[PDB]
RNA sequence: GAGACCGAUAGCGCACAAGUAGAGUGAUCGAAAGAUGAAAAGCACUUUGAAAAGAGGGUUAAAUAGCACGUGAAAUUGUUGA
RNA sequence: UGAGCCCGGGUCGAACGGCCUCUAGUGCAGAUCUUGGUGGUAGUAGCAAAUACUUCAAUGAGAACUUGAAGGACCGAAGUG
RNA sequence: ACGAGAUUCCCACUGUCCCUAUCUACUAUCUAGCGAAACCACAGCCAAGGGAACGGGCUUGGCAAAAUCAGCGGGGAA
RNA sequence: CGAAAGGGUCCUGUAAGCAGUAGAGUAGCCUUGUUGUUACGAUCUGCUGAGGGUAAGCCCUCCUUCGCCUAGAUUUC
């Protein structure tokens, strides 16, 4: 309900990466993400924290896991004249084991 | 390749015409001609044979029969043709009372945004003291035509499918009187018909449906190769079929519980395989075991219609007699026919022991 | 802003390759301003250029 | 000093920063290219645009002369009208 | 009759024509003609190999190929020094 | 005896074939930006007839409906 | 409707770790050992048909959890 919102997923990368070439699966993994947080939260502004990046890329170009944990959080772009008032910006948490875990909302308190 | 098929393009429509029902003589009886299903899929049985002549006479014989979905079609509404120097013509339709949403949605391309207006100035005609319309209508098909159709829509909602747009089609009546059959049409307004009341078991049918596609394709898959009668790339199915002289094997009521049971064997199972049939889902209705293969992809549109001409072979009027139907799955190399099979078979498991 | 020079200066008085000095990233402004050598070296004391070790590699 | 000569694809290759630019190892080869307006009076100022520029406003007899500048054909193209 | 001649309307700005003789570098659709310009083809063929790129921030009107940092790859002292 | 010499025979292997099917990468395809050339009288449906075994324009029939995208190779004397 | 999750169905083939002198073998302690001890110890066995994957063109969902909704643009007798 309120603009700001920060909720907590889980990615199965192996439904989006099934059949893609090796040498494509980072990146597509990448895109694929910002897709998710898209339609997830509704924004077009989506912004990847670069440790996401790295939990992509741990296992070289084509090691993206099949299931990653990430934190969405909609804050507001406030700037000067921007043409969204909303982004979004996405996190990877530390778990023990991203698996069986639902869709959960995180607390600022 | 063959020329009797030859303007290899995609068929103008998804569902497939019948283009010919049975001719029709008023001495036999009320019926109806053709009906639809939804395929599902395939399995295998093992039949006892009794083909007097044959090498497996008296013997088991393992075949492949599909599974057709068939939940009960609605009547809702009735057509009247004339003939005419100029062929046949459509002189006018009558439809009934308080149509459902799946067939509304089939005379609608955007339904969600639509404000959902169609038939409403019709229903109007029955219930304000216009029959009279009505029935100058049904009158009008009585003293003038000499084909009578019946409009019947599927119930999708019923079958594991996706899609809300129900299925429309015409049937022809025949085996009677014009009179007679007007008044079989009316009276099965707004009346579910079940399969089991248009076809029956060990009958000869024939389906009609739309092949799979396939997209671009050269001569060496498309024609058959080792101007017009040259062969070319093109489009290489969702090929418009008739294949006819099918054999219904078995029609499951749904409501049985043990729809996949014979004299044979003493379990109590239902057709859909364990697991499901794959990429379709569970068959919860009546559905038609047809023998052999048969056009189309699962979870297609599928019509059935009765044989042109009496049969000429001992294939038809002969009994069928079935000693156990396949139910295990087709996502693998099923070993199990139920649930109880597989943990019979396995002892109990360390999740088993856990969550007790 | 544009920090080639500054990198390839920082190299020369540290004494060695491009790929092994280090510019703040939150200290661009600062070191864009920094275009003498005089400048880097002071720079350098602050902590804004890092000169990094050579890469670990066990020989057993 | 002249002409019943030519008039910028003509007349000398060259009416112009032409034996120049440029080509060839070299001997040598060798172009294209004139014209705002009587007078720069070559558009102050305002506004939009990051800018290039555009629009108002102005000089002038003329901007239907704005340095892609006398006059401005055809091939070819855009818009409008039939 | 014809090659052509004359007038009206628009544009333009500085010279031109009729008559009769004299004179000639005097009349073009072609010459795979000379020079210059412009079309259809056509927004078509096509824009190669050197495995491989990705995240945030800065500059800037504008950033895939500009910079800083981080990641994933590489030349491997007969080097991509 | 020797020879990346030739031939025949014997054993072994093979998608060469019966008879094909499947899979991967770059293209082919669509988009953004950039962006040619060859060639070009004018055009472009078929049949029969057009004395000079010559037709693309004539005759007289079949016919014949805007604008397009992809594939191909059928046509353009001695 | 979408994303997860649970269950089913299939694929592979018994996870990491812990423990048993089962264990070939490698070595110290004291003095002889007829049963002396202490450590390491490849491998074997049990926890464990376990663990991992499962629609991307497999199946199901009783409130299994979370979210989205009556748009905005063009054209039409």
């Amino acid at each position: 309900i309120a603009d700001v919102v920060a909720r907590e997923y889980t990615i199965h990368l192996h439904k989006r990466l099934h059949g893609v070439t090796f040498k494509k699966r980072a990146p597509r993994a990448i895109k694929e993400i910002k897709k998710f947080a898209q339609k997830a939260m509704g924004t077009s502004d989506v912004r990847l924290d670069p440790q996401l990046n790295k939990k992509v890329w741990e296992q070289g170009i084509k090691g993206v896991p099949f299931r990653i944990r990430v934190r969405i959080s909609r804050r507001r772009n406030d700037e000067e004249g921007a043409k969204e008032k909303l982004y979004s910006y996405v996190q990877a948490v530390n778990v023990k084991n991203p698996k069986g875990l639902l869709t959960s909302v995180v607390e600022e308190e | 390749g063959s020329l009797a098929f030859l303007p290899r393009k995609r068929a103008a429509r998804h569902r497939g015409r019948v283009k010919s029902f049975p001719k029709d003589d008023p001495k036999k009886p009320v019926h109806l001609t053709a009906a639809m299903g939804y395929k599902a899929g395939m399995t295998t049985i093992v039949r006892d044979l009794d083909r007097p002549g044959a090498k497996a006479h008296k013997k088991e014989v393992v075949e492949a029969v599909t599974i057709i979905d068939c939940p009960p079609m609605v009547v809702v509404g009735l057509v009247g043709y004339i003939e005419t120097p100029r062929g046949l013509r459509s002189l006018t339709t009558v439809w009934a009372e308080h149509l459902s949403d799946e067939v509304k949605r089939r005379f609608y391309k955007n339904w969600y945004k639509s404000k959902k207006k169609a038939f409403t100035k019709y229903a109007k005609k029955y219930a304000e003291n216009n029959g009279a319309s009505i029935t100058r209508e049904l009158e009008r098909i009585k003293k003038y035509c000499t084909v009578v159709r019946v409009l019947a829509h599927t119930q999708i909602r019923k079958t594991p499918l996706k899609q809300k747009k129900a299925h429309l089609m015409e049937i022809q009546i025949n085996g009677g009187s014009v009179a007679d059959k007007v008044e079989f049409g009316r009276s099965l307004f707004e009346k579910p018909v079940t399969i089991d009341t248009i076809f029956e078991k060990d009958e000869m049918i024939d389906v009609i449906a739309v092949t799979k596609g396939h997209g671009f394709v050269g001569v060496t898959a498309r024609w058959g190769t080792k101007q017009w009668t040259v062969a070319r790339a093109g489009q290489m199915g969702y090929h418009h079929r008739t294949s006819v002289n099918h054999k219904i094997y078995r029609i499951g009521k749904g409501d049985d519980e043990a729809n996949a049971s014979t004299e044979t064997d003493l379990t109590k199972k239902k057709i859909t395989p364990m697991g499901g049939f794959v990429r379709y889902g569970e068959v919860n209705n009546d559905y038609v075991m047809i023998k052999g293969s048969v056009p189309g992809v699962k979870k297609r549109i599928m019509t059935l219609r009765k044989s042109l001409f009496t049969h000429t072979s001992r294939k038809a009027l002969e009994k069928v007699e079935l000693k156990w139907i396949d139910t295990s799955s087709e996502f693998g190399h099923g070993a199990f026919q139920t649930a109880a099979e597989k943990k019979q078979f396995m002892g109990t498991l360390k999740k088993d022991l856990q969550t007790s | 802003v544009n920090l080639r020079t500054q990198k390839r200066l920082a190299a020369s008085v540290l004494g060695c390759g491009e790929g092994k000095v280090w510019l703040d990233p939150n200290e661009v402004s600062e070191i864009s301003n920094a275009n003498s050598r005089q400048s880097i070296r002071k720079l350098v004391a602050d902590g804004l250029i890092i000169k990094k070790p050579v890469t670990m590699h066990s020989r057993s």
